[PDB]
């Protein structure tokens, strides 16, 4: 089930000898043990489809012209409300973090509650009403999918981080630097993500 | 015989000896019934200046 | 001849030799592009 | 410039030192003759001393408050205002010499004991063997790696334990 | 093997083996153990390959100044021209030049640990050609003039590849005292030969003898 | 009031013997040796604790250990 090689001639590890999106990565031997590999497996999909929300969210504030990722929470320190769609949603500041703690409070605890190794990875019923899971041939590609694109969100939100801090300019805006004048506006030229440019 | 080889290399496991994890040849083997039979002797000398000392066969073992 | 060179390769007598090596070499570094404290 | 210090060329206390210890020689020169040795001696002296300060200032160094040179260690202030030479290069230029005993030393030491008689070896040593290793030296660092790579370079627990 | 760098009696200990360019060029004896030895015969060939390409930069296009056909500048400013030009390329080239070979270095660092090492499904559809013959020497990279027997036209790349890498070296030297090009150096040289050399106008040596 | 204690390793030297000027140490026949011999401390009462003993003993570690402890007239060498 091997997807391919992150090092064409890199020697196998059997570590990681059939599972979804195996690519005979691990080079520092993370994982070698048999159950710390079952945890990390968890981590991946989380960190995985927090990510993957998370990227989408920023690209709809910018395509649809609301406004950055980063000015979001800028409302709380100006005064005035916040908004999804200018519809000025009422609640205060201190509502949100009490209801998104006692939310998911809730919600990650019954998750961690399952000891079922399978479905704590992969659960089934109510979390996939349409019944794409049935089949088990689209079940395992569709798991490959799942995995290519989230680990796309999370090296990119990574990006939507790091192009803020060295440079102030939105996403879409950065972007156009790079087409208008690829040579010229780079990383290299930012000054602050390479010492000595 | 009872033990190892007249000259050969052996290495020794005595906790308490200066040569421990050390190799040396056998000097000799007495198969008299002895608890320390094996005689072993090294170049290098204890702090007193003694460079032989009798020891068993259970505390010897192969070189390396 | 023979136990005068084993004489001369006695530890006293190569550090001896050793020593006027080391010493003459930093001394005559000194004597010449004197007092160095920065390399250039 | 950096760490609030000024050049030493654009000091005062510098150029102070300067002419204080100049004046020491001139004072202790007007007892003698021109001609004589002992003027050459303290003329000597005076031009020396005179090429050590202008030879300092010219090399970019940093002066204090007190007058005196400061020396920079870190080698990224080291490199970015151009002080390398001080502290940051020294240390390579000794790695290399401190390394090359090290690795002469312990070359004799391997060769001699896999001869009879080791110990007369180190008391009368074999010179022409000694020579040999020490102009065989100067790429020490390649051959380190290759017995670090190699496996060659540390024992494995064939070493004496105390408890 | 091939004469010795020392007519006589130096007698070498690993080197009467087969190989390229042996000379028995080994003191410091740096090719004892043979998994390295196997490492520093490819060194050589990058650095000689390389260096070869680079002189030809510097030597071409020189002798065509020195002529006068062409108004290019000298190695030693060559770089200061560049990047003021108003068509310029400012640097993202240290970066795109590592970002470049380490995409290929690395595949020729993984063939050295495992030789003919390239997957079947790992490229689009050339994965084939990139095998190659021996380390050092690939197949699909020469199109024509690799089919003979007597393959060693091989000492004739090492010949000019160390030449070449003592060429540098010394257009770095001269170009470090004497203040002046490759070609410029060597106009002198023929026309004043005892006058410019290393020892008298070129500070290599501190003599300072005016009697 | 010393201690003395021999152990399995003696070999029958009897360097220990000669050497404890008190005449604490006698020699005393046994089975596990080729010299048929071993030590013995019946009288450590009149052990002074020089320690001369451990040092003839020519082993790799001391089969004879003088183990100091509560002091006394005889023990402390006293001639008054
Ligand atoms: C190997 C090729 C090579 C060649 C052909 C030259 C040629 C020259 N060098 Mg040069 N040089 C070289 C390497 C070379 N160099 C290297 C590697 C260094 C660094 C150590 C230097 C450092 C140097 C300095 C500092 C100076 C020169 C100068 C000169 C010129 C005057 C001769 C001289 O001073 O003696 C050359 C002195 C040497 C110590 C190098 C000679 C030793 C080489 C390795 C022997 C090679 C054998 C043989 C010549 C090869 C034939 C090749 C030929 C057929 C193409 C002359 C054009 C002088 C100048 O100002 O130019 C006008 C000068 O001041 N060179
Ligand atoms: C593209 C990403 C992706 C993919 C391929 C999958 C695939 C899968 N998930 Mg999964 N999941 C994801 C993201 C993804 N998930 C995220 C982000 C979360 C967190 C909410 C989850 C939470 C989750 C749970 C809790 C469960 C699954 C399950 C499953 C399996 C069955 C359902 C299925 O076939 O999904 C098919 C998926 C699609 C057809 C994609 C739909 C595309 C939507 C509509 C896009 C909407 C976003 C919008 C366009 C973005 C706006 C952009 C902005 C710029 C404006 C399957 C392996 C179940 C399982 O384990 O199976 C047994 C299960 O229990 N997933
Ligand atoms: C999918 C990942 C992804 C993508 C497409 C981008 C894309 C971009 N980044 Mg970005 N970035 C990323 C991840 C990513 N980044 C991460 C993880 C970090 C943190 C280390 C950054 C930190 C960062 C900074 C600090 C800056 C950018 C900038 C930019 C823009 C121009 C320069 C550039 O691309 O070089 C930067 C990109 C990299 C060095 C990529 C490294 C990671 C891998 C190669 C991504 C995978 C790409 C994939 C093969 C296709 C461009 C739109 C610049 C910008 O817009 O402002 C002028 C800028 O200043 N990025
Ligand atoms: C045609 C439009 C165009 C042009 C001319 C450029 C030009 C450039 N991009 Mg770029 N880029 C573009 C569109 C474009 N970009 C778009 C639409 C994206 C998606 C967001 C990116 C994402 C992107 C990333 C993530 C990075 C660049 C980088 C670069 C620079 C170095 C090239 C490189 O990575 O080395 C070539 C190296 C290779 C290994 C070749 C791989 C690609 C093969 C040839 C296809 C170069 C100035 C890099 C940069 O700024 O670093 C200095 C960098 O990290 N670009
Ligand atoms: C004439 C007076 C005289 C003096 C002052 C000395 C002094 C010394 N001898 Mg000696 N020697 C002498 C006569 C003398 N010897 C005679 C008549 C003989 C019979 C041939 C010998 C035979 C002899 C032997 C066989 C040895 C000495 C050694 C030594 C050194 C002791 C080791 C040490 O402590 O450093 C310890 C050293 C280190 C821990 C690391 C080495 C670094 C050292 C210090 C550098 C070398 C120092 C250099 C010799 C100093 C110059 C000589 C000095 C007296 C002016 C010591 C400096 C021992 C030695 O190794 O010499 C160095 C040693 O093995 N000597
Ligand atoms: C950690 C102790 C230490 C260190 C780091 C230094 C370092 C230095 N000393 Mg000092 N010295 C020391 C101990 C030390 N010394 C002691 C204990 C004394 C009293 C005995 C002296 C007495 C002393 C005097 C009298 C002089 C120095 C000088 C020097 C400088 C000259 C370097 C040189 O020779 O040029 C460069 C040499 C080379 C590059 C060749 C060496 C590398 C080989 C050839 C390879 C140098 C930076 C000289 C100086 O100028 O003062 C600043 C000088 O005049 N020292
Ligand atoms: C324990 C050793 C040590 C210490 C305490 C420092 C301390 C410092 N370095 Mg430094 N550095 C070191 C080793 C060290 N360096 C080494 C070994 C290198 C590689 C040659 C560097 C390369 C380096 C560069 C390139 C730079 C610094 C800078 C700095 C300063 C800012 C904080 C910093 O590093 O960024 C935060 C680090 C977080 C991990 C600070 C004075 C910066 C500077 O110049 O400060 C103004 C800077 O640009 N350092
Ligand atoms: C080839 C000889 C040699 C070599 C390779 C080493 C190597 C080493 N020693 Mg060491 N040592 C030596 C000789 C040597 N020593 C001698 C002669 C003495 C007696 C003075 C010591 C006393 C000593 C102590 C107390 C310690 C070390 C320690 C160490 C380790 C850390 C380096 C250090 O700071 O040591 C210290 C360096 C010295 C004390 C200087 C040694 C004197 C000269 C410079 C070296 C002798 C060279 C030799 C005489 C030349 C023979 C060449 C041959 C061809 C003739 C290191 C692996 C440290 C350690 O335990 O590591 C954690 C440590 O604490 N050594
Ligand atoms: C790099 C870069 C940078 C620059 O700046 C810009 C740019 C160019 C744009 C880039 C970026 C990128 C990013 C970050 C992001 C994007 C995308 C993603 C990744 C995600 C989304 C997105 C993703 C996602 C997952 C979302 C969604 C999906 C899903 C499945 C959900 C839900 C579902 C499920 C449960 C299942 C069922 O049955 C059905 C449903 C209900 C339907
Ligand atoms: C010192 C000095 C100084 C002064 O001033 C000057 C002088 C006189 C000059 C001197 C020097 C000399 C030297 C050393 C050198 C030179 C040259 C060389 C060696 C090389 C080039 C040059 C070299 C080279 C190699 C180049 C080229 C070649 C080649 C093959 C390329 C390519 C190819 C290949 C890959 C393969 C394919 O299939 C084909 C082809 C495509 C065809
Ligand atoms: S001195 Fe030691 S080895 Fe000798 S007889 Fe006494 S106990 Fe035995
Ligand atoms: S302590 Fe002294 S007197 Fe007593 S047995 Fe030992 S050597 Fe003899």
């Amino acid at each position: 089930q091997r997807a391919g090689n992150f090092a064409p001639g890199s020697e196998p590890k059997e570590y990681l000898n059939d599972l979804p999106g195996n690519f005979n990565f691990d080079p520092l031997e993370l994982g070698k043990e048999k159950g710390t590999l079952q945890r990390y497996r968890e981590a991946e999909l989380i960190h995985c489809r927090w990510a993957m929300l998370g990227a989408a969210g920023c690209l709809a504030v910018e395509v649809l012209g609301l406004g950055n990722w980063y000015d979001a929470p800028l409302w709380a320190v100006t005064g005035d409300k916040p908004t999804w769609f200018g519809i000025e949603v009422p609640f205060d500041i201190a509502t949100i973090l009490g209801v998104e703690v006692v939310a998911m409070a809730v919600a990650e605890g019954l998750r961690n509650d399952n000891q079922d190794m399978e479905k704590r990875l992969y659960p089934g019923g109510a979390f996939d009403p349409l019944g794409f899971s049935k089949d088990p041939k689209s079940f395992e590609d569709k798991k490959l999918k799942e995995l290519k694109n989230g680990r796309l969100a999370m090296v990119a939100c990574l990006g939507f981080a790091g192009q803020h801090a060295a440079t102030g300019k939105p996403i879409l805006a950065a972007l156009g630097d790079h087409l208008s004048s690829p040579f010229f506006n780079n990383f290299a030229t930012n000054g602050v993500s390479v010492p000595g440019v | 015989e009872i033990g190892p080889k007249r000259g050969s290399l052996v290495k020794v496991l005595r906790p308490e000896s200066y040569w421990y994890n050390q190799v040396g040849k056998v000097v000799s083997v007495d198969q008299s019934g002895i608890r320390y039979p094996v005689v072993v002797r090294f170049e290098n000398q204890n702090y007193a200046g003694v460079s032989t000392n009798n020891y068993a066969l259970d505390e010897i073992e192969e070189v390396k | 001849m023979k136990d005068f060179t084993t004489y001369l390769s006695t530890a006293p007598v190569v550090g001896l030799g050793w020593a006027i090596f080391t010493s003459g070499l930093l001394i005559e570094i000194n004597r010449f592009f004197p007092d160095p404290l920065v390399f250039s | 410039d950096i760490a609030g210090l000024t050049p030493c060329s654009e000091s005062k206390a510098y150029n102070k030192l300067e002419r204080k210890e100049l004046k020491v020689l001139d004072k202790r020169l007007k007892q003698y003759e021109p001609g004589s040795a002992p003027y050459l001696a303290l003329q000597a002296t005076k031009e020396r001393t005179e090429n050590r300060f202008k030879t300092y200032a010219k090399q970019g160094l940093l002066c204090g408050n007190d007058g005196l040179p400061h020396l920079i260690s870190d080698p990224g202030l080291a490199l970015r205002f151009n002080h390398a030479g001080e502290v940051f290069i020294p240390t390579f230029g000794f790695l290399y010499v401190a390394g090359y005993i090290g690795h002469v030393g312990r070359q004799y030491i391997i060769l001699s004991k896999e001869d009879a008689k080791p110990t007369d070896k180190e008391i009368i040593l074999d010179v022409p063997l000694a020579l040999k290793l020490a102009f065989q030296g100067w790429a020490w660092p390649l051959a380190s790696i290759q017995e670090l790579r190699n496996g060659s370079l540390l024992e494995k627990d064939e070493n004496i334990t105390v408890s | 093997d091939r004469p010795l760098w020392y007519p006589g009696a130096t007698p070498p200990a690993h080197l009467d083996g087969s190989m390229l360019g042996d000379y028995g060029f080994d003191p410091l004896r740096l090719g004892t153990n043979p998994d390295r030895m196997k490492w520093f015969r490819e060194a050589e060939l990058t650095n000689g390959r390389w260096a070869m390409a680079a002189v030809v930069g510097i030597l071409f296009t020189d002798v065509f100044t020195s002529i006068g056909l062409v108004g290019l500048p000298k190695w030693w400013e060559a770089g200061a021209q560049t990047y003021p030009i108003d068509n310029q390329t400012l640097r993202t080239l240290a970066i795109i030049e590592f970002l470049l070979f380490g995409w290929v270095e690395t595949k020729r660092l993984y063939d050295l640990r495992n030789p003919g090492s390239q997957g079947d499904g790992s490229f689009l559809g050339i994965t084939d050609g990139l095998k190659g013959t021996e380390n050092g020497y690939p197949g699909g990279i020469f199109d024509p003039l690799g089919y003979s027997k007597t393959s060693p036209e091989k000492l004739d790349e090492l010949q000019n590849g160390r030449l070449a890498m003592l060429a540098f070296l010394g257009f770095a030297s001269t170009a470090a005292v004497n203040g002046q090009g490759p070609i410029e150096s060597l106009q002198t040289h023929l026309a004043d030969p005892f006058h410019v050399t290393f020892a008298t106008n070129g500070v290599s040596i501190p003599h300072f003898t005016e009697f | 009031a010393h201690v003395v204690k021999i152990y399995d390793t003696c070999i029958g030297c009897t360097q220990c013997v000669r050497a404890c000027p008190l005449d604490v140490l006698e020699m005393v026949p046994w089975d596990g040796c080729k010299a048929a011999q071993m030590a013995s401390s019946p009288r450590t009462e009149d052990c002074v604790g020089c320690k001369r003993c451990e040092t003839a003993c020519p082993t790799d570690f001391l089969s004879v250990r003088v183990y100091l402890g509560n002091e006394s007239t005889r023990s402390l060498g006293l001639a008054y």
